């Protein structure tokens, strides 16, 4: 079960200051927002997530 | 502290000098050598280490509990048979008591040569003596008489007696040794030799069918009808060459009851058995490759080491442990203490607070200036390696957030305010902001935000929820989820035109606060999963963890805990930036503050890298060997909806509510205690940190982790958990018999009388059970006492926590079976049929005169002497019994239950309570009529202990002296044993003489009678009974297979028993580690 | 023939559960404890702790 | 006194201490003072 850390679909600039007309970034602009567990079979993945929170 | 010394001691004794104090003397000589009990104490000791019970205990004597005792001696020298007939004349020793009347009694473990006695015993004298004291132990504390017992407690006393009868027989049948029969009595059989001083007397007791058969006496009549080839050993497993064959099967005297009990006990122990390969796999997986252990690879010798248990037992044990800990803070603190101790022993990190000094001494700042940030932080921080145990206690508190909650002390806050213009308060903010993310307190982020909010009031402003928790309120008081201000959850109320720095700090907290993670400790193959809310073998952490890539670590600034410090330093840089917040400062001071902050943000410290890479590995390597397993709940990062607001345990139902999932919401007790810490100490340890010169982590841990895994003591706690679950189940199953509980228990002894138990009665009975189970198994500490402080007859175990949403998570562990409760139920089911052997009789008695020369036995009377309810001409009494005196010759009268009044004659029916309530008024009125008149009474009792009196049939005998001293001793609280008169059996004819019986039974109670005139050819006068063949089925019935048992209605007194020769070595004698 | 009492009374038996919230006084104790719990829950009324 | 002599009820304050084991627990213990044994 390979575990890779997803990262930064987006990217923020200086003049981006939380404006009501700025585009939402959906939290995908900072370092670690989720982890990806790749495998070959969903059975193996489902068994992996028995001892994982 | 900064101690000094004063006065007394002076002896240098290496160079003959005299010092100023004994402490100075000690330091001086050290320089020479160097150069050149409350319940809280009981609970604490309980958590730190319990008492392991005694599971494996061996037995070398024959496994029986029923013995045969002669009650009346035979008439060997007589004038009808010459003495040359009997075998006694020739000194032939027979397997059975050669008497005129034998009888079966109960003496647990009478032929046994044990390794370790369990102190429990059910010893019974023969029925001719008095056995009333076996039924007046538990609740019979106010019976004045010595030979008197209270009938409303027979059921409780019998239940306790059966529990003793089971606990006394929790032994293993041991394999001793054999020899061959050099005589022709058997076709060369192998005969077990049991140890002891006098062993010759056992070969005639164990083997009934070896005796010769010269006579037609009853013993020989029996022995001549048995099977020849069922004696001694008939099967064995000889796996090694001359190495004491593992187990054997032998025919010999033993009863099916104790054989079944010990079989169940061995089948329970065999389920916990683990082998060296599994042990070494589990230890290697726990230590995570740092420690290797080896097992052998050869044909074994059948070890027996019961150490494996299910997960339900560990979960129940954990629930009981938390139930003990709840709301104390002194029962849990020693655990954190010694965890920190072994963290100090194992960890390679070393906090040397000279990094801070060496980095602050290089700051460039003028001298014509009344402020100095370097000196200010050095004073606020005070780097001293005196007490950095706060860091380790914080690290250990991560394993326990369900019970313990580490919170920063309020002595670390800025003393009622603090403003941004004060350098002390700025450094206080920095210290708190670094120290807060390392605590398991869920309100740390809001406490940090409001530290800043308090610290800058009058400069910026934000709207609060009410006028109590205003912005000037002390920051350390926001300590619940309800208290978090609305402007911290809705960011657009901190508008950047008014509170720019405060909005910035809020966004920084929301985005860059540390994230939880997990490490996956342990191995639940051999051990179980003690954790209750997290999945098995997972360990939650308040910070991210990603392993290391090399074993020779070197510095890097690429981790979460360093990015947090960078962000805090950046915001403090922005804060010091403006002249709005420090109008009086100068350019030199602003530049010096910049220099100190920029030099403090990049400080070559190894502590963050350690916390990322190595600390969770050490926690996971230490966890499986802890005496008290971790008890965690999730670490919600910053969401308010999910913060846990309680965790509570239940130990009894609430109402007419049988289901724990429905009764758990309103019958729990909250658990948890906070521990204060030191932000100064935590931040000093977090800024100062360094490794040894060239450490190689694999070698370091490989030779620092060895001892704690060579120490095998966690294996002996699983047995304690087994015993805990067994005890709780036995308590439930036994209390359900005298009370009305929620479980689908079975009921066998409802025919024995008993009172209406209340809470006090149930609690007392539970205490008796607790003490009786602690006496066996050799326990000293508490066991089952956490469940006794409430109502023991509605018990149930369950735990849960609740979130701020009100969504609750509960854990109702399933109760596994218990061999001890199963065996108690089996013994009760056998008691239901074999009650006579334990001294009890069923039915009721019929008090009335019967005079005749007949020889029938009162324990088996003829049919036309008993009467019952549905008999014509019988009067039933009980509801309002009134007597009316007779006048002018007319007879007195008593009132029927239906309102009629009758004289003193005929057949009556009393409740025993009705007699007891009027024991004296009734004796004077009735006894004169029972003795010589025509009255007859059937006192209905249900169950009663009896006593026997034998008399010679050829002489006048009379029962009134026995049956009057019983009636006049019946009492509103006690009754003595019921005396019966039994005649003696005679193997030759005799002359008859009148007898006068008064008491008789209403059923057949003559079941303990074994044999009458066992040495004579016949029994001609009196109750005769040959040897019971049904008791010896596999020996008289050739078609029955050798392993058959008819359990509920016969005990069988002789059968095949299996004997083991396993060996129980310690773990370390089999699984050796490699140093 | 009447004896007034400031509480309800029921027929007697010793085999009745301790925790029985049908009982008036037990119910009163439970309700008072529940309200003091609700008072202490949020720390809305105890600043300075 | 007559009720006290004919009643089955017994009043022992040790139950509170056994169930208990600024420390609100110790606070209510000191405020109930179970060691006193006057229940007139
Ligand atoms: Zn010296």
């Amino acid at each position: 079960v390979l575990e890779v850390a997803a990262g930064r679909k987006y990217l923020q600039m200086n003049n981006y200051s939380n404006d009501d007309d700025d585009p939402p970034l959906f939290a995908k602009d900072l370092s670690d927002y989720a982890k990806a567990f790749y495998s070959d079979t969903y059975e193996v993945l489902d068994r992996f997530f028995w001892t994982h929170d | 502290p900064p101690t000094a010394s004063s006065g007394h001691g002076y002896q240098c004794h290496v160079c003959s000098a005299v010092l100023f104090s004994p402490l100075d003397l000690d330091a001086h000589v050290a320089s020479h050598g160097l150069h050149g009990a409350d319940v809280e104490n009981r609970k604490t000791a309980q958590l730190l280490h319990a008492d392991t019970p005694r599971l494996v205990t061996w037995d070398a004597g024959l496994c029986t509990s029923f013995k045969i005792v002669p009650i009346v001696p035979a008439q060997v020298p007589q004038d009808v048979l010459a003495y040359t007939f009997f075998t006694s004349s020739y000194a032939i020793q027979s397997p059975f008591p050669e008497a005129a009347v034998s009888r079966i009694v109960v003496h647990t473990r009478w032929a046994s040569n044990v390794d370790f006695d369990r102190d429990s015993s059910v010893i019974m004298a023969p029925p001719t003596e008095n056995n009333i004291h076996l039924f007046k132990q538990l609740l019979n504390t106010e019976t004045l008489s010595v030979r008197g017992a209270n009938p409303l407690m027979f059921r409780a006393n019998v239940l306790h007696m059966l529990l003793e009868f089971v606990l006394d027989n929790l032994y293993l049948n041991r394999h001793t040794g054999f020899s061959q029969d050099h005589t022709p009595f058997t076709e060369g059989a192998n005969l077990r030799s049991l140890p002891g001083p006098d062993a010759e007397k056992w070969y005639s007791i164990m083997y009934p069918t070896r005796m010769g058969t010269p006579n037609v006496s009853k013993i020989c009549n029996f022995v001549a009808s048995c099977v020849r080839n069922r004696v001694g050993r008939f099967d064995r497993a000889q796996m090694m060459n001359g190495a004491m064959s593992e187990w054997v099967d032998v025919f010999e005297t033993s009863d099916a009851l104790t054989v079944s009990i010990r079989g169940r006990w061995m089948a329970r122990l065999a389920r916990m058995n683990i082998n060296p390969t599994e042990i070494e796999w589990a230890l290697t997986e726990c230590a995570q490759g740092y420690v290797t252990v080896t097992s052998p690879y050869a044909p074994s010798v059948n070890r027996l080491m019961p150490y494996r248990i299910s997960n339900a037992e560990r979960q129940i044990s954990q629930i009981i442990r938390v139930m003990n800990i709840g709301n104390n803070a002194t029962v849990i603190q020693p655990v954190l203490q010694d965890i920190s101790v072994l963290l100090q022993r194992i960890s390679p990190l070393q906090i040397d607070p000279t990094i801070i000094s060496n980095t602050m001494s290089t700051v460039s700042e003028s001298t014509t200036q009344t402020l100095s940030p370097a000196s200010s932080i050095l004073g606020k921080l005070r780097p001293s390696n005196s007490d950095f145990s706060s860091f380790r206690v914080a690290l250990a508190g991560w394993l326990y957030n369900g019970v313990v909650t580490t919170v920063i002390d309020d002595s670390s806050y800025p003393k009622d305010g603090g403003s941004v213009t004060s350098l002390e308060n700025l450094w206080d903010f920095f210290i708190l902001a670094l120290a807060l993310p390392l605590t398991t307190d869920p309100c740390a982020p809001v406490k940090a935000f409001m530290t800043l909010a308090n610290m800058m009031v009058g400069f910026e402003t934000i709207p609060m929820d009410n006028q109590i928790y205003t912005q000037s309120r002390r920051a350390s008081a926001f300590s619940t989820p309800h208290t978090w201000p609305r402007c911290f959850m809705n960011i657009q109320l901190i508008s950047p035109i008014d509170a720019p720095i405060l909005r910035q700090w809020a966004e920084i907290i929301h985005r860059y606060w540390p994230n939880p993670s997990q490490i996956r400790y342990g191995t639940p193959n051999v051990f179980g999963s003690a954790n209750l809310f997290t999945p098995p073998e997972v360990l939650l952490l308040p910070i991210d963890h990603q392993p290391a890539n090399v074993t020779t670590p070197t510095l890097d600034f690429t981790n979460e805990l360093t990015n947090w410090r960078a962000r805090v330093c950046e915001l403090m840089k922005n804060l010091v930036d403006n002249q709005r917040y420090q109008p009086g400062w100068t350019q030199s001071l602003v530049s010096s503050m910049r220099g100190t902050l920029g030099k403090l943000k990049l400080i070559k410290s190894m502590t963050p890298m350690y916390l990322q890479q190595l600390a969770p590995v050490e926690l996971a390597v230490i966890a499986p060997m802890l005496p008290f397993p971790p008890f965690q709940v999730p670490y919600v990062r910053l969401d308010r909806d999910r913060v846990p607001t309680m965790v509570g345990v239940t130990r009894q139902s609430r109402d007419t509510i049988t289901q724990p999932a429905l009764s758990l919401s309103t019958t729990n007790t909250t658990v948890g205690v906070p521990l204060a810490l030191d932000a100064r100490a935590i931040t000093v340890a977090l800024l100062s940190g360094k490794y040894p010169p060239d450490l190689v982590t694999n070698v370091w841990y490989a030779d620092a982790i060895y001892p704690m895994y060579a120490d095998t003591e966690v294996f002996s706690n699983l047995q304690r958990d087994v015993i805990t679950c067994e005890a709780v189940q036995t308590l439930v199953t036994l209390v359900a018999q005298i009370s009305e509980t929620q479980y689908p228990v079975d009921r066998y002894l409802d025919w024995i009388p008993s009172l209406r138990a209340s809470a006090a009665t149930a609690a007392t009975f539970a205490e008796w059970v607790n003490t009786s189970m602690k006496t066996a198994f050799d326990l000293s500490d508490m066991l089952l006492e956490p469940l006794l402080s409430g109502d023991p007859r509605m018990t149930q175990l369950a735990i849960q926590y609740q979130q701020y949403n009100g969504r609750t998570f509960n854990v109702i562990p399933e109760m596994p079976g218990s061999v001890i409760a199963d065996c108690v139920q089996l013994t009760a089911e056998v008691f239901n049929h074999e009650y006579n052997l334990f001294g009890i009789a069923r039915g009721d008695i019929i008090i009335g005169r019967v005079q005749s020369t007949h020889l029938w036995s009162p324990l088996a009377p003829p049919p036309d002497l008993v009467f019952d309810r549905d008999t014509p001409g019988v009067h039933i009494f009980g509801r309002d019994c009134r007597i009316s005196f007779g006048m002018n010759g007319a007879a007195p009268m008593i009132r029927d239950e239906t309102g009629m009044m009758v004289p003193f004659e005929g057949n009556w029916i009393f409740p025993l309570a009705l007699w007891q309530m009027n024991t004296r008024y009734f004796n004077q009125q009735f006894d004169a009529w029972i003795k010589t008149g025509e009255l007859r009474i059937r006192i209905e009792m249900g169950a009663y202990p009896y006593m026997l009196h034998y008399y010679d049939p050829r002489q006048y005998a009379n029962a009134w002296n026995l049956t009057s001293a019983w009636l006049e001793e019946i009492t509103p609280t006690s009754i003595p044993s019921v005396p019966f008169m039994v005649p003696i059996s005679s193997d030759h004819d005799i002359s008859s003489a009148p007898a006068v019986q008064y008491i008789i039974s209403t059923e057949y109670n003559d079941r303990s009678l074994f044999c009458t005139n066992s040495s004579s050819p016949q029994t001609i006068a009196g109750p005769d009974k040959h040897i019971p063949v049904e008791r010896y089925n596999i020996l008289t019935n050739p078609d029955a297979p050798p392993t058959q048992i008819q359990l509920p209605e016969v005990v069988d007194l002789y059968n095949v028993v299996t004997r083991y020769a396993y060996e129980t070595p310690p773990i370390t004698a089999v699984v050796m580690g490699v140093p």
